[PDB]
């Protein structure tokens, strides 16, 4: 069948896999290439010193464990597979209460290229601290940061 | 335990996906209700709150058991194990069950196959107010 | 009057530490940065520290210099290691909110008088 | 460091690890060190009589069952393993 | 028969790959959507948003779930949505 | 291991224990001695006729 081959490929990839261990653990540093697409810069709340931002947050990284040879190059795989493999635990340093939208389903997409270059993007609403200097109010200006990084893993 | 073996026999081969009498006749669910308190009528959102005990009785021949015990008086554990009607409130803007200390749910299964399922609910239901004659 | 007092040695043959203490205004919420001015060149950004203890460094001096902030005594310190002779210059300390900047001198409103640093071979 | 070796060591560590039992059930008390990094205090509400507090809360404790050998490095595991490991209540 | 329906649905769910869409290597899967708007609650100018309650229904075709011998629509319990693939 | 004795004890305790049934079902009435320690008596809200 045309789908049982993909099922066997997925089973082979997941067999022996341990999502608790990052790629190249103990032998190489994991380079995560990231980018952000801001779908809407939300309102700024002066009272809370807070601003909201809605983003497609994309990450990508190599994972030698998830290389394969198959009929098609990149598997536009279901978002369910994101929980079955290691993913970066990126968190926002100045975020206050961020939302990972999951209507109708968890708004994430995962794609595995044949070499092993995983792409993994998610839809988020992050509200983050934007400290303000109101000396020149209402004629003031601000530079609201948006800062993110790994929570558990060091350089 | 007699009740333990009875429950195991009842759950042997049981599927909660299919309603009872899937292709024989419609399932008749008899609804009852005890309104604890109709909450405040919030005119701004055109809605009112209401707390109820909602009970549904029906028949499931799969749960027929023969024993000297005439009724099993169970708790919320078996609610997810047996089939339950997916009753929902159409005009609800916000509804939720009660989970303290445990889920406020009750199950009773008689030897003739009658299932009674009760639960506590708090419902914020819309009510389109015609305010021409206010107050 | 807002004033930023810089302190540190002037001549070295080596490692050095230069401190910059603020006065008349608390810069705990501001970004504190260091700049370099060689003879006949424009101002070059060296390093910066943010309210969240977050460090930024210039490429020319990445991995060599280290920036730190003491919020209690309201100062920023720069530790210089592995000096090489063309690093001779006057070093400025600045504090401000980074608007259009965090790397441009124009985004800072407070500046120090500058401390000269020279390396002898 | 070998990924297969790390996987087998973690499997051996978590094989038979009873989460219900605290790290030294019959022995003396376990000493838990704690420290905090306060990121910010947001809303000291006089109306609500409370204050918000965002923080990195770090706990430290020694469990004999989770001691391994042959991997001279600190295994920074994925955060989901806490559901399998015992932690203070 | 309820038993025959049971073994039919068990065979349908047996060996079902949720990770793969209905035609993974095939042409795109068509999904027809229709919505029944129950109400619009609060059209807020200050928040620049509106609330909307609806019955939102999707319609697609999965050959893996095709069955036979049952002249009926099997309205299964909603917990099988977890076991079935659905559009994201 | 030294602590495996307690694990075996708990395994023997849970072997065959059906939590769907109350203790003493069909033999005695389950007597529950309950009590409360009020850590903090929360504010009283008059708009909702409620208290925490
Ligand atoms: C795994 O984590 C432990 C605990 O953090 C690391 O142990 C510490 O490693 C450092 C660097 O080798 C040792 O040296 C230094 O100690 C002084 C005095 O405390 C301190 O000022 C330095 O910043 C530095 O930490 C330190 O003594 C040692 N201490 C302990 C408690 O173990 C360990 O190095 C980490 N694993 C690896 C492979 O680095």
């Amino acid at each position: 069948d045309n789908t049982t081959v993909f099922t066997r490929i997925l089973d082979r990839l997941l067999d022996g896999y341990d999502n608790r261990l990052r790629p190249g653990l103990g032998e190489r540093v994991t380079e995560v290439k990231t980018d952000i697409f801001v779908t809407s810069f939300g309102p700024v709340s002066d009272h809370d010193m807070e601003y909201t931002i809605d983003v497609f947050f994309r990450q990508s990284w190599k994972d030698e464990r998830l290389k394969f040879k198959g009929p098609m190059t990149v598997l536009r795989l279901n978002n369910l597979m994101a929980s079955k493999i290691w993913t970066p635990d990126t968190f926002f340093h100045n975020g206050k209460k961020s939302v990972a939208h999951n209507m109708t389903m968890p708004n994430k997409l995962l794609r595995i290229t044949e070499d092993g270059t995983l792409l993994y993007t998610m839809r988020l609403t992050v509200r983050a601290e934007c400290p303000m200097h109101l000396e020149d109010f209402p004629m003031d200006a601000h530079a609201c940061p948006l800062k993110f990084g790994s929570y558990a893993y060091t350089r | 335990g007699d009740v333990t073996v009875i429950l195991n026999n009842l759950l042997e081969g049981y599927d909660n996906k299919l309603r009872p009498d899937i292709g024989v006749k419609p399932t008749l669910i008899h609804t009852d209700m005890y309104v604890n308190s109709i909450g405040p009528v919030n005119a701004i959102n055109m809605e009112y709150t209401i707390d109820i005990f909602f009970a549904q009785t029906w028949y499931d021949r799969r749960l027929k058991f023969n024993s000297t015990i005439k009724v099993l008086r169970l708790n919320s554990n078996m609610v997810g194990k047996i089939w339950i009607p997916d009753t929902f409130f159409r005009n609800s803007k916000k509804a939720d069950a009660h989970w303290i200390t445990t889920p406020n749910r009750m199950l009773r299964i008689w030897n003739d196959g009658r299932v009674l399922y009760t639960l506590r609910l708090t419902i914020d239901a819309e009510c389109q107010l015609q305010l021409h004659n206010f107050p | 009057q807002v004033q930023l007092q810089e302190s540190g040695g002037g001549l070295v043959q080596g490692s050095l530490r230069v401190s910059c203490a603020a006065s008349g205004r608390t810069f705990t919420t501001y970004i504190m940065a260091w700049f370099r001015q060689a003879p006949g060149k424009e101002r070059e950004f060296l390093a910066a520290m943010d309210q969240g203890r977050i460090q930024y460094y210039g490429d020319s001096v990445r991995g060599r210099f280290t920036i730190s902030r003491d919020y209690a005594k309201n100062s920023v310190d720069l530790q210089l290691d592995g000096l090489r002779p063309e690093d001779t210059a006057v070093y400025y300390c600045a504090a401000g909110a980074g608007f259009w900047g965090l790397r441009t001198a124009s985004s800072y409103h407070y500046w120090g008088q500058g401390t000269q640093v020279t390396v002898s071979s | 460091g070998n990924m297969s070796f790390v996987k087998e060591t973690v499997d051996k560590l978590l094989k038979g690890y009873d989460i219900r039992l605290r790290p030294d059930f019959g022995g003396p008390p376990v000493c838990v060190g704690m420290n905090i990094d306060i990121a910010s205090i947001d809303m000291v509400s006089e109306v609500n009589m409370d204050y918000t507090l965002t923080m990195y809360f770090q706990q430290y404790w020694r469990d004999k069952r989770l001691a391994y050998s042959g991997i001279p490095l600190n295994l920074t595991l994925d955060n989901r393993v806490a559901d399998q490991l015992w932690v203070p209540d």
